[PDB]
DNA sequence: CTGTCCTCTGGCGA
DNA sequence: TCGCCAGAGGACAGCGAGTCAGCAA
RNA sequence: UGCUGACU
């Protein structure tokens, strides 16, 4: 009979100190705590009033044992006063600013009172208050301030409850952090000028005053409480009714025994680290109270005083904080430690407890049980118990249980009694448990703890659980003689399970009301659909593959005997006739077909009243593969209307096509898929088990499936041109590098080995990135002339007969890199992106001479598995596969990294009956998922290209799903009508952004305004001379209510989603649905027409079948999608060219929200017009940086009189592509590098111990060192200049600090771009389109060059220069498309629903706020906040606040052992009376 | 496992007139899947059993150095001119039958000798089954090894992963009902779990802060946030809690 | 003083005698060293191309 | 891999020690196999593979053994659990606690031990 | 009154787990049970009668509640 | 290692 | 003449799961 | 409790 109440609530204060009083037992006073043979000394540490620590004692404070007694508090009492730890830094700040004299702070009052008037709204919720005190405020003290708040606290209270949600916690995090960052500092005093009493803190347990006297943690005290006094008011609520003692200590607390575990370490056998700290206090307050008694019975003495105090409170720091002292030593870890890590106390016991009944092993395949079953081998059966009450209708089963034993399986272990418990069976003398197979039946009943009665229920995960599919429920089929636990090979894709020694654990619900969620929610056929992007997971694999591929094939005929027990043994059927088909052949000799196998095997497994299935869909095996001989032309042959690539079931009958992959596979709108959309998952996994099972009896008793030598050879005759080709492979080096690196054409062949040297000694080292991919073209065209000599018909054996062809062209196992490169190539290796890297000498390996130009030395095999790799290519190959190993360990730490820190921030995130995905704070981050409900898996075939399959399977799925009954209750005139409104509106205006407007539709006048009337007027007011008559006439001219240009000029309706509740309402889909349906009614209703079959469905029941399987296809209330998103970024990730790549760009996104990124960009179309394609050469060539290092020959420099000659370039070739000019180029030499030399000079030598005429007097007006510099009348012939300092500076070779500068130093760049360019096509529909990509990120300065540009179009990457141009509506789009291409490059594609609810969280609050540490500062919970990272510090924050958890997250929730309040705990169930 | 990297467990014991014999009389004692040629690329095995197969046919020991049978002379082309020259099949692939149905299969087979080694690692010694038994007493959890009995961990993203089903009560069965799970009662009013102090033997908890009896009231709270709240204290922090 | 190592553990490992294979490859191994297991950057992971003959490129563990 | 560690066991007394009844040599090896002499030591055994897809349980990494090769001897092999008990252990330094040894008669090694407190050599433990 | 009619799937789980729980308590079975012995299949069996006196207390973000009958309540 | 967060930190016209 | 735009370094805190063993302090 | 190995 449990407790029976709940928590509502958990809040984090300070305790008194004088309440933690009377929470204590005794005193402990004696250091020495382990007893001279182990047992507890009285007064220690471990003590028998403070429980017992162990079974063997009873505690003094309560007669009680231990497992029964809630331990006791103790408390070491200290000699004298110390700072606590945690509260300490605050102190700090509360001395730092405050006059020691006065002891009041520092702060003008007007920042005291406004923000204690603030925090004073803030307490109730309030959040325009703050703004409109702090306004009231600058446009104006206490009494100002006073009567609004007030005002407000009253009008606005009843809402202390609705104050702890997100954004009114952001708040008041900004202001107290804001008070503590910038009004705190040491300050001159206000009242008396000479209060910076400056207390200066060194290290901690260390405070000085100055007149560099030491703090005593008395005189601090008395100080506290004496600014206390004056400035309560104002503290008492930026700490809170906080009272200044808290801040100091006058006893420590020792924890209960219980929780202090005496274990060992290096030579102590009883040693727990906590009493190790603990003990050191004890000592030293031992010490300390010594040398007080010395002063009683009497500058050293007190010297000591001052260095034992100073010792004692770092023994009370480590014990709070192991860390917090770096200079002590035999310092076991605090409570940060035993709290805050991923050992911690959080993450491992709180969030990642063991379990019992659960089992652990090697797991096996099966496939003879079906794909819902676990095989379970006979010791765990044995072993794990299920604890079933007795009742009239089970007691048979169950004495059948007690009788056979804990040993026999169908037995049991124990029965718990009524009132007592636990009579274990575990004897085996057969009879007690006869005597106890009675009195079953004899309050609540015996519960009989019962074996595994292979029907049960079993939770099955394997360990790296990246998805909700890594969960699954299974049914318990009991194995006999084995100790591994069999699964089916459908579930292995799910798990990623690969039977090579893959231990998996079992968990045992042990509660019914657990079962009933393994049964309905987790259980492993409604996991048929990856939640990621609604693609179906389960699967047939390998020679499921290739046995359905080859038996669905057109020539395989079976005799009446193959063909059956070939379906039988597909069936096993157990229940009613097996219904047959006819001969295909009926003639020479009766034949089957064995399309018409797997057909009989259809019509047995569709549920006997629902009615076959028609599918019509495409193949995996291309119709080319079938191609051998050169295909001819016949007039009237489309090849495909009769091709084996059109898989055609009709009404369950395969009728063409092979069946390979894209059905039975995990690939989508398959037989299997459409099976379990028709049918249901039961069915889908039915059709799965016996489809497996058919084509392991076809392979077993008829063919045979082989990887022989003989279809991995390849045709002689074509080994010869693989021969000469690779031959001729061995001559293109030189070529390669030589017009990589722009040389002479020819008649070099050293400079290019010398330039191919400097470019690799280099130090850019980007000219050496370009030879190695000019070289890598070279030989991927040699590598790409190779396989197609080989691989598509220089094989001996062709794909119908080659066993390698047919399982890699079917998607059985391996790709088409595989087959090659076991044959004619294994290709070019590349490690980061490029070949394999050089010595220090230039060479390669030490096989190659240096700088070799052969493509063999740069890790180009022309070897094959097949005749195997020479010694060298074998290291290459091995650098290239230990990069990749290396690599893997790499990356699953980086994922799993992400993962969590998107799961601690959107494990919240759940659907609501409103159908609003909200927070646990009740925040509504959307008002439906992802802007329209719908859940993605459930969204697979409401996508245009399956009306086709839903029209043809119209009578089952309306039958078996839909039911014409839902039809019959559903009405569809509300959003009916509110759709017809909207096709008015926008049939009434064919352009929606056309400025729509009542006076502006008062504009066709214009004529009869323009023609005659306001020719006679100037700008009145700005406006105009005839725009004043239109206002006249207009304004009050017209009618007073007939006026009516209103109508002509409103708004759209809003969207029917948006109005009318789309569950319950019907017809009231999304818009782009609509559009969709309405599209395939028109291009339905006429193929009707010129159909020659009849067609029993008409265009408005087609619209109602769809908008009913729309209306169910909507997110059940409860659904939780915050994780669901989380896990579907995750899962792709931790699995799996000038810009950034993998997870570095996701964490740039998502957890770090930078505003510096490595690789910015912009992307503006060019407005295609003559003048624009003009304009935009100058404005590429305008916005590239030109700076002085890039137009520069060489310096000459000669030395105290220093002279400097620049020597600039020629025209020829930087004028080219620069837009520069040579007068410019030398004002910018006059004007800023000759100033920001002496700049630099000083910064050296601060710490060191006619018209020629008027340009240089100028210069030299400005600077006292420069003596003349030079004229070049003819393009800057010598242009030098002098200097000196006469008297003493340090002569070195300046060259350096002019040579630094004269890199850094830009004529002039567009602030944030570094270049752009015109990346000529990006279409190919349009391929006219031109794109002014750059790198680097300025918005406002392209806006010059809207008639150039499309300032429309315009994107950049940055989000946060998005964010601060166009707000943050138009940057939730930015991310969403940077994660989209993200995941994209990799061909992952995670449904939009996912980064829709992802970009509406990040962005919720008004900023982009990133997904990290710092975002969490704006929560509601700390419970949460605290299980995520730097627990001590939001703990320390939660507790100086006073902040209050309602427990309403998932963490808070799983803290104090609630039931999570989202899924299946989100509702009541009130059985009434 | 073999000598190239092919590890795999041991799934069935084919009873021996199961097997596909083959028309010598013979009949594998390994059946290898195979669809781990395809994508893992160990053409080494494929050349060890017919290299196997010829020594055990001649009485003779081949070597198998690396880098000793080029492009030019092959090992495929070297081992099956030896085995064509035992009156077996250059390629290698002997033709079975079926030894359920007794019909020759319509493939032919590739059969050969490979050399198998037996790996350390056994299911008798990774396997484990835990009901109810030790448990750390600080936080009174299962152990948590397999010498000693031990329970396995459920994990967070075990966790996070579970409530992604929404079954909020096969998480509330897993981390509560089964790892820790106490009754630790409160002080109502106070609303401390401290607080709440038996006496000396109608045994009634008396709160120590405020001498009242009618105020303490039970409450189901895991054994975790009991020493939570006590390592709490410890550092003068208060966990006040709002009981319902 | 640590010796000029550079390393204060592992230095002295169980010799296991599970096979002929696994006790011949203890008096062959070379260990770049037991602090390199913590490290975000793997460029000490590499096979350069100058541990030619002095080196197995295959011989490494695989996790 | 399991195979032969060593000839010289009744000497060692190490804690696991994994042998292999009937090793054979690879009738494949490479030649450095045999300047080694590596046959002193034999790690596995040769059989007769077949490329088959046959079953249904040997997919994805799993493999098929016969039944008769299983019982016939195939890999065949046993594992030597050492453990050395120092009595030392369970006194300190007081009284010899610590003499392997009966008191005569005792109903609890009525038979499984020999008189010298310690397992008969050949005995079966359980 | 505003809420969706039908039952959701988690609604259809806890329920079906309190129905199983309570039979398994020794509580009266209105279904005629026909020789099952698991009192999930017997729940179903109840469900699919729409015999079960519970009242489904769905929560709004704000505190307010809706009380829905499991018989007047569409399960599919 | 890498990022933010944090804490200063002296430097020209108002 | 020092407040705020700029500007610097210093500090901290995170770094995928879950298993099995031995040896030793 | 830590260091060494090891498994997916
Ligand atoms: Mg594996
Ligand atoms: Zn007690
Ligand atoms: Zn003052
Ligand atoms: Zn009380």
């Amino acid at each position: 009979n449990m407790p029976w109440r709940r928590l509502q609530g958990i809040s984090f204060g300070m305790y008194s100190a004088e309440e933690l009083k009377k929470l204590s037992v005794k005193s402990i006073t004696n250091p020495r705590y382990l007893d001279s043979l182990g047992n507890p000394s009285a007064n220690g540490l471990y003590d028998l009033a403070l429980g017992p620590a162990d079974s063997k004692e009873v505690c003094s404070t309560c007669v009680q044992d231990f497992s029964n007694c809630s331990g006791h508090l103790g408390h070491i009492e200290l000699p004298l006063t110390v700072y606590n730890p945690l509260l300490f830094d605050k102190l700090y700040l509360l001395l730092r600013g405050s006059c020691l004299n006065c002891h009041m702070l520092t702060c003008p009052r007007a920042v005291i009172h406004l923000l204690l008037c603030q925090l004073r709204v803030l307490e109730v919720g309030a959040l325009q208050a703050v703004y409109e005190l702090e306004r009231i405020l600058n446009r104006f003290i206490r009494e100002e301030l006073e009567q609004y708040t007030t005002e407000i606290v009253q009008n606005n209270l009843l809402g202390s409850q609705g104050a702890h949600v997100k954004n009114v916690c952001e708040s008041k995090s900004k202001l107290i952090a804001l008070f503590w960052k910038a009004h705190m500092n040491a300050k001159r005093c206000p009242h008396c000028k000479t209060g910076r009493s400056v207390v200066r803190k060194e290290h901690n347990s260390k405070l000085t005053i100055t007149f560099r006297g030491y703090l005593t943690p008395t005189s601090a005290r008395e100080h506290l409480s004496a600014l206390w006094k004056n400035e309560g008011f104002f503290l008492n609520y930026l700490f809170s009714r906080f009272n200044p003692s808290v801040f100091f200590l006058d006893f420590l607390v020792v924890p209960p025994s219980r929780y202090r575990p005496v274990s060992r370490l290096g030579d102590q056998m009883f040693t727990n680290g906590q009493t190790v700290n603990l003990q050191a206090v004890m000592k030293d307050v031992v010490l300390i109270r010594k040398l007080l008694a010395l002063m009683a019975q009497e500058q050293s003495l007190i010297d000591k005083l001052y260095n034992i105090w100073i010792r004692l409170q770092s023994h009370v720091n480590i014990v709070f904080d192991s860390e917090m002292d770096k200079l002590m030593m035999d310092k076991y870890p605090g409570i940060r430690q035993i709290l805050e890590k991923k050992e911690g106390l959080f993450r491992k016991h709180m969030m990642g407890k063991r379990v019992d009944y659960a089992a652990r092993s090697v797991i096996c395949p099966d496939m003879y049980i079906n794909t819902n079953e676990i095989g379970i081998p006979m010791v765990f059966a044995t072993k794990l118990t299920y604890p079933q009450p007795v009742t009239p209708w089970n007691v048979q089963e169950l004495r059948q249980a007690v009788i056979n034993g804990p040993n026999v399986h169908p037995g049991a272990s124990m029965v718990i009694n009524e009132d007592g418990s636990r009579t274990a069976l575990s004897a085996v003398d057969m009879t007690q448990r006869e005597a106890v197979a009675k009195q079953l039946l004899t309050q609540g009943t015996k519960i009989v703890c019962r074996h595994v009665k292979n029907g049960d229920i079993l939770l099955l995960n394997r360990q790296p659980t990246l998805h909700r599919p890594s969960i699954q429920a299974h049914r318990a089929r009991i194995l006999p003689e084995e100790k591994v636990l069999r699964l089916h090979y459908a579930n292995c894709k799910a798990y990623n399970a690969d039977f090579d020694g893959d231990e998996m654990n079992a968990h045992f619900p042990q509660s019914e009301l657990g079962r009933a969620e393994a049964y309905v929610l987790a259980c492993t056929d409604q996991q048929y659909l990856v939640p990621k992007d609604g693609q179906p997971l389960a699967g047939l694999i390998q020679d499921h593959m290739v046995s359905g591929a080859s038996m669905t094939t057109r020539g395989c005929f079976f005799t009446r005997e193959h063909y059956m027990e070939l379906v039988y043994r597909g069936l096993t059927d157990k229940v009613g006739r097996v219904k047959l088909l006819s001969p295909s052949i009926l003639k020479p000799f009766p034949l089957w077909t064995g399309k018409q196998v797997v057909s009989t095997l259809l019509i047995n497994i569709i549920p006997e009243d629902h009615i076959p299935l028609n599918l019509s869909g495409k193949a995996k095996i291309t119709g080319k593969a079938w191609v051998k001989e050169t295909p001819r032309s016949v007039p009237g042959f489309n090849p495909d209307s009769m091709c084996e690539s059109q898989v055609i079931i009709r009404e369950g009958e395969l009728l063409c096509g092979v069946l390979d992959k894209a059905h039975y596979g995990s690939s989508a709108y398959g037989l299997v898929h459409c099976c379990y959309e028709i049918y249901g998952g039961e069915t889908s996994g039915k059709v799965l088990t016996c489809l497996a099972r058919l084509f392991t009896a076809y392979l077993q008793l008829y063919r045979g499936f082989t990887l022989g030598v003989e279809d991995i050879l390849v045709k002689p005759k074509a080994d010869v041109k693989r021969q000469r080709i690779i031959e001729e492979s061995t001559h293109c080096g030189p070529q390669a590098v030589r017009a990589a690196l722009n040389l002479p054409e020819a008649a070099s062949y050293d400079e290019v080995r010398g330039k191919w040297q400097d470019a690799h000694l280099g130090k850019d080292q980007r000219d050496f990135n370009m030879i190695d991919l000019k070289f890598k073209e070279e030989v991927n065209h040699y590598s790409n002339e190779i396989n197609k000599a080989c691989m598509p018909f220089g094989l001996h054996r062709q794909f119908p007969e080659n066993s390698l062809q047919m399982m890699v062209q079917s998607g059985a196992k391996g790709s088409t890199v595989n087959t090659m490169q076991i044959s004619c190539l294994l290709g070019q290796i590349e490690l980061e992106g490029r070949r394999p890297p050089l010595m220090a000498s230039g060479k390669s390996l030490p096989c190659f001479e240096p700088y070799e130009f052969t493509p063999r030395a740069g890790g180009f095999v022309t070897g094959r598995f097949l005749t195997g790799i020479k010694p060298p290519e074998f290291f290459f190959h091995c650098m290239a596969g230990r990069e990749g190993l290396v690599d893997t360990a790499v990356k699953t730490s980086r994922s799993g990294y992400l993962q969590r820190c998107i799961i601690k921030h959107l494990e919240g995130l759940v659907v609501q009956y409103d159908l609003t995905v909200r927070d646990s704070d009740g925040s509504v981050v959307q008002f439906l998922y992802g802007e329209d409900g719908l859940d993605i898996p459930k969204t697979q075939f409401l996508q245009p290209k399956q009306f086709p399959f839903l029209a043809s399977n119209y009578e089952v799925i309306m039958k078996s799903q839909h039911l014409h009954e839902v039809l019959s209750r559903a009405d569809p005139k509300k959003a009916l009508h509110h759709f017809r409104a909207i096709k008015k509106w926008q049939s009434k205006h064919p352009n929606t952004l056309l400025r729509r407007g009542a006076f502006l539709s008062y504009s066709q006048k214009i004529q009869e305004a323009v023609k005659a009337l306001k020719l006679e007027s100037e700008n009145r007011n700005g406006r105009s001379p005839g725009t004043q008559e239109m206002l006249r006439m207009w304004y009050e001219l017209d009618e007073e209510s007939r006026r009516k240009y209103q109508k002509k000029a409103a708004a759209c309706p809003d969207p029917s989603l948006s109005v009318w509740r789309p569950d319950i309402y019907f017809a009231s889909v999304s818009e782009t649905f609509e559009t969709k349906v309405d599209d395939y009614s028109q291009e339905w209703a006429a193929q009707t027409e010129k159909s020659y079959e009849k067609s029993e469905l008409s265009l408005d029941r087609l619209r109602t079948l769809l908008q009913l399987k729309w209306q169910r296809s909507l997110c059940e209330p409860g659904e939780a999608v915050g994780l669901l998103a989380a896990q579907s970024i995750g899962e792709p990730s931790t699995q799996m060219m000038n810009v950034t790549l993998g997870i570095p760009r996701l964490r740039e996104i998502l957890m770090v929200a930078s505003a510096n990124i490595k690789t910015p960009m912009m992307s503006v179309p060019v407005l295609n017009t003559k003048k624009a394609l003009k304009r935009v050469k100058s404005l590429k060539k305008q916005l590239t940086r030109v700076c002085l290092g890039e137009v520069l020959q060489k310096i000459d420099v000669q030395e105290q009189v220093y002279q400097l000659r620049f020597q600039f370039l020629p025209h020829a070739y930087y004028q080219q592509e620069k837009c520069l000019r040579p007068e410019d180029i030398l004002r910018f030499m006059e004007t800023r590098f000759f100033k920001l030399l002496m700049e630099s000079i000083k910064k050296k030598n601060n710490k060191a111990s006619e018209a020629m005429e008027r340009r240089v007097q100028a210069v030299r007006e400005i600077h006292p060192f420069i003596d003349d510099y030079q004229y070049d009348t003819e393009e800057s012939l010598w242009c030098q200049v002098t200097v000196k300092l006469p008297l003493m500076k340090i002569n070195f070779d300046m060259s350096s600090l002019v040579v630094s500068l004269a890199h850094g130093a830009v004529i002039y760049a567009t602030k944030g771009i570094t270049r752009c360019l015109l990346n000529e096509t990006t279409n190919n529909k349009n391929e006219k389109e031109l794109v002014l990509n750059t790198e680097g990120i300025n918005l406002p300065e392209l806006f010059k060059y809207a008639e150039v540009l499309d300032l429309r179009r315009l994107y950049s990457n940055d989000i946060h220069a998005i964010a601060n141009t166009y707000g943050i509506e138009a940057a939730l789009r930015v991310i969403e498309k940077e994660i989209k291409d993200v995941f994209a490059v990799y061909g992952i594609a995670v449904d939009p629903r996912h980064l829709s609810l992802v970009a509406d969280y990040m962005c919720f609050e008004g900023v982009y706020k990133p997904l990290n540490r710092f975002g969490i500062r704006s929560n509601s919970s700390p419970l949460q906040q605290m299980t995520f990272e730097t627990s001590f510090q939001f703990l320390k924050q939660a507790t100086m606040l006073g902040s209050h958890d309602e427990l309403r997250s998932p963490s808070a929730c799983l803290v104090v052992g609630k039931v999570v309040r989202g899924g299946t705990g989100l509702f009541e169930l009130k059985q009434p009376l | 496992a073999s000598r190239h990297g092919q590890k795999g467990i041991l799934s069935r014991l084919w009873p021996a007139e199961d097997m596909p014999f083959t028309e010598s009389g013979m009949v594998p004692d390994i059946l290898f899947n195979p669809h781990g040629f395809p994508s893992r690329m160990t053409i080494g095995m494929l050349i060890e059993s017919m290299a196997g197969k010829s020594a055990a046919l001649h009485g003779l020991c081949h070597d198998a150095t690396p880098f000793i049978f080029s492009e030019e002379n092959s090992a495929l082309e070297y081992f099956g001119e030896m085995l064509k020259a035992a009156g077996y099949n250059f390629y290698g692939t002997e033709r079975l039958y079926s030894g359920i149905s007794g019909l020759e299969l319509e493939a032919d087979i590739f059969i050969g000798v490979v050399y198998y080694q037996r790996l350390r690692h056994m299911v008798s010694d990774k396997f484990q089954v835990r009901t109810t038994g030790a448990r750390d007493r600080v936080t009174n959890q299962p152990i948590g090894g397999r010498n000693v009995q031990g329970g396995i961990r459920f994990g967070e993203m075990e966790r996070d992963a579970l409530l992604a089903h929404g079954t909020s009560f096969l998480l509330h069965d897993r981390l509560f009902n089964c790892s820790d799970r106490s009754v630790a009662h409160v002080c109502v009013k106070c609303g401390s779990l401290l607080s709440p102090l038996l006496e000396k033997p109608n045994r009634k908890y008396n709160c120590t802060l405020c001498s009242r009896s009618d105020t303490i009231d039970t409450v189901s709270v895991p054994y975790v946030f009991r020493y939570f709240v006590a390592e709490l204290a410890a550092m003068n922090i208060k966990v006040k809690l709002d009981v319902v | 003083t640590g010796l000029g190592l550079l390393q204060d553990s592992g230095l002295c490992v169980v010799a296991d005698k599970l096979n002929f294979i696994r006790y011949l490859s203890h008096f062959r191994c070379v260990h770049r060293g037991a602090d390199f297991a913590k490290m975000r950057t793997t460029t000490v992971r590499r096979l350069l191309p100058e541990s030619w003959g002095f080196l197995c490129p295959v011989h490494t563990p695989d996790g | 891999t399991m195979g032969f560690p060593l000839l010289t066991y009744q000497d060692r007394s190490d804690n696991k020690l994994y042998r292999l009844q009937t090793p054979q040599s690879p009738l494949v090896r490479p030649s450095m196999y045999d300047y080694y002499d590596m046959d002193n030591y034999p790690i596995g055994t040769n059989a007769i593979v077949a490329v088959i897809s046959y079953t249904g349980y040997d997919m994805e990494d799993a493999m098929i053994v016969n039944k008769a090769s299983w019982e016939r001897g195939f890999a065949h092999g046993s594992v030597y659990k050492s453990e050395f008990i120092d009595l030392s252990e369970k006194i300190k330094q007081g009284d010899s606690s610590l003499v392997f040894g009966i008191k005569p008669g005792d109903p609890r090694v009525l038979q499984k031990l020999d008189d010298d407190g310690l397992p008969f050599i050949g005995a079966k433990l359980q | 009154r505003i809420t969706t009619p039908y039952m959701t799937k988690y609604e259809r789980a806890r329920v079906l787990g309190t129905r199983a729980l309570q039979i398994a308590m020794c509580a009266p079975v209105m279904v005629e049970l026909e020789g099952e012995t698991d009192p999930l299949l017997i729940a179903m069996k109840e469900l699919k009668a729409r015999k079960i006196p519970i009242i489904i207390r769905r929560y709004l973000p704000d505190g307010s509640y809706e009380d829905w009958g499991v018989d007047e309540l569409i399960i599919t």
